[PDB]
RNA sequence: AUUCCGUUAACGAACGAGACCUCAGCCUGCUAACUAGCUAUGCGGAGGUUCCCUUCGCGGCCAGCUUCUUAGAGGGACUAC
């Protein structure tokens, strides 16, 4: 039942910070997207004034960066944004290596494959896109039974031998694709607002979805089934599971909320508190995290924030 | 405090003092509010009310120079007569050029004048805009038809206006102006 | 002056009348939605109206308002009331 | 350092180079070098005596820079503006024969030739010439 | 056997323009042909200001009228016979298409 | 061959001239405008009419006389202009058409009131969302006055005049003098682009009806 | 091939710098700086070089070309320039920290420097010989 | 701004205003240029110390590229905070 206490605050971001990638092996580097249209590789110095700096600062994006995820050799992103249209970024040189063109709306979220040999993105045009990072090859999902508004989030599923993609949409409903034949396996419709992300375990047997509705609905992957229900209260922006303590968190604009799920009950509630961000490590009234990513050792857990500020927070007490 | 900004790359603006309450925040020339190398800034000071009091004082003294029309727009002359005329006020005053001027500014400010006629105070933005005036308006009538060139004229009538003597046109106008305000009080 | 004119008033209104739900708070994802959800000629209009709607989104945050019909919102009071 | 044409301030530059035409006596100076101007827009002769030197030394400068100026670009080059009495003023031309007589000189020297495109070209001994003057200018 | 041939596209209406430039870059990369363009050069706007007025009596207002042409010039790498086939197709009104073998 | 620039002064010069020639042959056969498709080897005229039985003559006759005339006057090799007639589609959309209809009406006889009302409720009755008819000069008495005849929506200011407002102006040769004949006929949207402007109006706003499923 | 090509603008002025690892080179169309024309403008061309110091500089080399505008604006479109490159070159080649410091320092100096003046020449209208001003009236 | 909020024996509309259209201001993002250029490279000239450095000229539809130029499509401001 340990808790979590904040770590330290980085601060190069001068707008809301979209999303954030952590590396598979547990470096001192995290790479996050803002609505300033940059990317910022950063260089985690956990001692110091400032518990990191950053490193590099990538701006080829035409409008917001909305998700950004790393390769597994953690020497690529992929980025997408309001423009329409993804990059693939060499983080050592710090320039675009690859340009995906085909979405005709904005980009709403991204997504490398267990092998990084397939890319798949959600946009505002209703469709879901794959690629091939290396090839020119593409494959719009697009069928008869397919999200009818937009697609907010597509992730896939930590299972090799049944690739699978889930994918939330503001129609509120939550599809699951199977990607061997590119066709829909199961949809999931419990929620009352539109859904604006999902979340898949690390084992792959289970996903969270939330929204406007601000409830955490639990699905069964395997069977598309409800398993049982979370009680954000607000507004969920998005969901990650812990990568070694089977927990899920849950950023609301009230807080963000972990629940322990043998349990169903709130591990914590972290709250912004700048009285205490001033004094120990150190514009608008509303903020609220909009970004969560666990380290690879699920030892600290990076927030994004609308005032552009990563908080980082350790467990401990 | 202390700034490695020297205006021309010859006056230091350390030691440069606005020893006047009511004006002090008016003028630009000291080294905390943004020193300038030269005076000749593509600045947008109309923007806005109050804005071109953050306009260093030099620059103001130098736009002021531009006229009448056969002179309108003719900036590098004018920084280069002020360029002038700071090395002369070095020379037979053996003071800092940017101090002196200020002097003159803060000396040849009309504190009172008179309005519809009754006595009326003035604010320290417009006391700024007159002691300006009033300087360059004496330096050019006295250079206008004469041998001594503008430059000599300026370095002159800022020495006497920073010195409060009378021989300067800028302080006797502030007399007058402030003899009528006076007799209608 | 910064009047917005009935064209940007009344249009606002309509679409938090039918839409309240898929409204936000930001500016920028509001003005998203009335290209999904309206026909606005221009994009100079459309910024008005995403704008004043999501001025119009903060009202009835702290209550309600006077010209606008949120009929699950007037649900909520009648049982209140009863 | 070793500098060159462009190393150098253009006002030094010509002063030298022109009292390094003089001192060769190469130019033949024409007939009427005292009489005339240099334009209709002009009021008066050159102040200067050694005028001549100074505009031929000045006609290589540019030909050193830019390649293919003839007559007719080197009359709009020291044009100006002419003085009409009590109507405006307006561009005017400077002289073709002054100009056209001072390339037909610094040709016979070497210092220019014909532009294959038209015009009058610096030649390699032209270059010489002047980057050697403009190195020995004194550091100022 | 391959030349580079120049196609030139005028026109008053720019939407009418851009639609049959496309029409022939399209058309052209359907053969797998090498494309140059379509290059844009500058727009001219030609230009009358005259008087208002049939008389000379009033306010002297003035009337600018503007006559835009846009200019737009392809090159295709093939023989002279495949391009008469791809610009051979109907063309947009306003839209005066000249094909030439570029001097090179 | 000759530059840009005159080429195309000389393509609108060619237009304007040609439409003012049929404006006036053509004139009691309900001329209406013309299209000049100049393509390779032939350049094709189509003449716009309500009444096109008048304008190709017997047996195409006076359709061909029109093509000779203007071969020749434009210095146009032989055999390579044709000329088309065509029908107006809506004859009540078209001011000029209504003009030069409200004009013949008046030269025949007809009382200024009674004329200019016809217009006015068959061009309403066509499906126009207005129409304006003005008549100015000496009517009934020796001074000059002006008589409005309005009905339904119109607009006056701003870039969607050019596209939504259809006018035309005409001259009546009476005997007392001259009377001044101004149609104006604001359009209907149309997303097929025919009965009038494909583009909306700036300040309609319209919102999608939500869905329940 | 380390090497950013940023541009400054004033009116109708346009310098573009070719920044490159180097040894401290600044050229303004193969001219060293220190000889801008005309030379009381000199200080504000060198603004960057003052604000940050040659020690900044000694790493790269600046190659200028400008167009357009004329004597005045040439100035401040190159004063743009090189400060615009100079902070490209080290957000991309050196660090992110560094280029903060040397941004931090030109902006609270002058924010011109990296942001371009938006005004440009307002156009004529009739009835009048400037933008405003207006045909002198008589009434009698 | 007869612009709006409200008041209210008026209610609901039509014009003008606004919207709108053109030009200008931002885009190291998109499209792509031998009638626009840049960078690099090769060769050549000149200077300085054979390499190297500085500078200029010329060439390459198979150097590369689009920052600068051009002009299409879009984005961007809404008083958003
Ligand atoms: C007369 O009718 C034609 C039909 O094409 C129309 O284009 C004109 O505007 C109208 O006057
Ligand atoms: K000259
Ligand atoms: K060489
Ligand atoms: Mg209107
Ligand atoms: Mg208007
Ligand atoms: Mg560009
Ligand atoms: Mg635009």
């Amino acid at each position: 039942q340990e808790s979590l206490v904040l770590r330290g605050t980085m601060k190069a971001h001068t707008d809301w910070v979209t999303a954030i990638a952590t590396p598979i092996d547990n470096s001192d580097m995290i790479v996050t997207s803002s609505r300033d249209k940059s990317i910022i590789v950063w260089s985690l110095t956990k001692d110091g004034s400032q518990y990191g700096v950053p490193r590099r600062r990538l701006t080829g994006h035409g409008h917001f960066v909305e998700d950004v995820v790393l390769s597994s050799d953690g020497m690529f992103a992929l980025s997408g944004s309001w423009d329409g249209e993804l990059r693939l970024w060499d983080l050592q040189a710090g320039t675009t290596a690859r340009r995906f063109v085909g979405h005709t709306k904005d980009v709403l979220s991204v997504a490398f494959s267990v092998d990084n040999r397939q890319i798949v993105s959600a946009s505002r045009d209703k469709t879901i896109k794959l690629w091939n990072t290396l090839g020119e090859c593409k494959y719009t999902i697009q069928e008869q039974d397919s999200h009818s508004d937009w697609v907010s989030c597509v992730r896939f599923s930590p299972n090799n031998l049944q690739p699978t993609i889930v994918s939330g949409s503001w129609d509120r409903t939550v599809k699951i694709w199977n990607l061997t034949n590119c066709k829909l396996r199961s949809t999931l419709a419990g929620h009352s607002g539109y859904v604006n992300t999902v979340a898949v375990s690390p084992d792959g047997s289970l996903c969270a979805s939330g929204g406007k509705d601000g409830v955490i609905l639990l699905w069964d992957l395997a069977e598309g089934k409800k398993l049982y229900s979370l009680d954000a209260g607000s507004i969920i922006h998005t969901l990650c599971f812990s990568p070694n303590r089977y927990w899920l968190c849950a950023a609301t604009e009230s807080s963000i909320k972990i629940w322990d799920l043998e349990s169903k009950s709130i591990v914590v509630d972290l709250k912004v508190d700048l009285k205490q961000e001033s004094e120990m490590f150190g514009k608008t009234k509303v903020i609220y995290c909009t970004s969560l990513s666990w380290s690879a050792d699920g030892s600290t857990l990076f927030s994004g924030y609308t005032d552009g500020l990563i908080r980082v927070w350790g467990i401990g007490r | 405090p202390h700034t490695d900004v020297l205006l021309f790359n010859r006056w230091s603006y350390d030691g440069v003092q606005i020893a006047d309450m009511s004006v002090e925040d008016y003028i630009t020339a000291t080294a905390n509010k943004h020193p300038t190398y030269m005076p000749h800034t593509a600045g947008r000071y109309q923007a806005k009310r109050f804005r071109k009091a953050q306009c260093p004082i030099v620059e103001r003294l130098t736009n002021s120079l531009m006229m009448h029309g056969r002179n309108n727009g003719k900036k590098l002359m004018a920084v280069r007569i002020i360029k002038h005329a700071m090395e002369i006020i070095h020379l037979l005053t053996d003071q800092n050029p940017i101090q002196v001027i200020v002097d003159a500014v803060i000396n040849s400010g009309p504190r009172e004048d008179a309005t519809r006629r009754q006595a009326v105070d003035i604010s320290p933005l417009r006391r700024v805009n007159q002691a300006i005036y009033l300087l360059t308006t004496g330096a050019r009538e006295s250079a206008f038809r004469n041998i001594k060139t503008i430059a000599e004229c300026l370095a002159d009538e800022l020495i006497n206006a920073a010195k409060g003597s009378s021989n300067s046109y800028a302080i006797k106008k502030k007399d007058e102006i402030e003899r009528v305000a006076k007799a209608n009080r | 002056g910064r009047v917005r004119t009935k064209t940007v008033k009344k249009s606002s209104r309509q679409v938090i009348e039918r839409y309240y739900s898929k409204m936000t708070l930001d500016f920028h994802t509001n003005k998203k939605i009335l290209e999904e959800v309206a026909i606005i000629p221009s994009k100079r209009l459309r910024n008005k109206i995403a704008g004043f709607s999501t001025h119009l989104m903060k009202r009835i945050q702290k209550g309600p308002v006077r010209g606008i019909s949120l009929k699950l919102q007037e649900e909520e009071r009648e049982r209140r009331m009863d | 350092p070793a500098r060159s044409v462009k190393d150098v301030s253009p006002h030094d530059f010509v002063k030298a180079y022109a009292a390094h035409l003089k001192r060769s006596g190469k130019l033949e100076l024409p007939e009427w070098t005292d009489i005339v101007k240099t334009g209709k827009l002009k009021e008066l002769a050159p102040y200067d005596p050694d005028w001549y030197y100074i505009r031929a030394a000045s006609m290589a400068r540019k030909i050193y820079l830019r390649g293919g100026i003839g007559v007719g670009g080197f009359r709009r080059i020291y044009g100006g503006n002419q003085r009409n009495g009590s109507r405006p003023r307006h561009f005017c031309k400077s002289s073709g024969s002054v100009a056209r007589h001072i390339l037909q000189q610094l040709q016979t020297m070497n210092i220019i030739d014909f532009d294959p495109k038209g015009g009058r070209r610096i030649t390699s001994n032209g270059q010489r010439d002047l980057d050697q003057v403009a190195g020995r200018i004194s550091a100022a | 056997m391959i030349h580079k041939i120049r196609i030139t596209l005028s026109s008053k209406n720019v939407k009418n323009l851009e639609k049959v430039c496309a029409d022939l870059v399209r058309g052209a990369k359907d053969k797998r042909l090498r494309v140059k363009g379509p290059v844009r050069m500058p727009t001219k706007v030609l230009n009358i200001t005259t008087r208002k007025s049939p008389c000379g009596e009033g306010t002297n207002t003035w009337d600018r009228f503007e006559l835009r042409v846009h200019k737009r010039v392809i090159d295709l790498f093939s023989s002279p016979d495949v391009v008469k086939q791809i610009t051979s197709i109907t063309i947009e009104p306003g839209v005066e298409v000249e094909v030439t073998i570029a001097e090179s | 061959q000759m530059s840009k620039k005159r080429k195309f002064v000389a393509d609108g010069v060619f237009f304007a001239e040609l439409n003012e020639v049929l404006t006036r042959e053509l004139a009691e056969d309900g001329y209406s405008g013309v299209e000049v498709r100049v393509t390779p080897m032939r350049t094709e005229i189509i003449i716009r009419a309500t009444r096109t039985q008048n304008v190709l003559g017997d047996k195409g006759r006076r359709i061909r006389e029109l093509t000779s005339v203007v071969q020749k006057r434009f210095n146009f090799d032989e055999n390579t202009v044709e000329l088309y007639a065509e029908k107006v589609n809506n004859r009540g959309l078209c001011a000029i058409a209504q003009a030069e209809s409200l004009r013949y009406k008046l030269l025949g006889g007809l009382a200024v009131r009674r004329a200019c009302y016809g217009v006015l409720r068959f061009i309403m009755e066509s499906g126009a969302k207005g129409c304006e008819v003005i008549v100015s000069g000496k009517l009934r008495a020796q001074r000059a006055k002006s008589m409005k005849f309005k009905d339904g929506y119109m607009i006056s200011s701003g870039q969607p005049v050019k596209e939504y407002i259809d006018s035309a102006v005409r001259h009546v040769l009476l005997r007392q003098g001259v009377l001044g004949i101004k149609v104006k006929i604001m359009l209907d949207w149309d997303p097929k682009g025919k009965q009038g402007p494909t583009t909306p109006l700036p300040d309609l706003v319209t919102i999608h009806p939500p869905k329940e499923e | 091939v380390e090497s950013v090509q940023c541009f400054g603008r004033k009116k109708t002025a346009v310098a573009v710098t070719h920044c490159k690892r180097g040894r401290g080179l600044i050229k303004i169309n193969g001219v060293p700086i220190e000889l801008v024309q005309p030379e009381i403008l000199r200080y504000k061309a060198f603004e960057p070089i003052l604000l940050l110091g040659r020690h900044r500089f000694a790493g790269v080399d600046m190659r200028i070309r400008v167009k357009g505008g004329g004597h005045t604006s040439q100035i401040y479109a190159i004063r743009q320039s090189i400060a615009k490159a100079l902070v490209a070159f080290y957000q991309k080649y050196v660090d992110e920290q560094q280029k903060k410091e040397i941004k931090d320092i030109l902006i609270r100096y002058d924010r011109t420097l990296l942001v371009a003046d938006p005004r440009r020449c307002e156009p004529k209208k009739f009835g009048g010989r400037g933008a405003r001003s207006r045909f002198q009236k008589s009434y009698r």
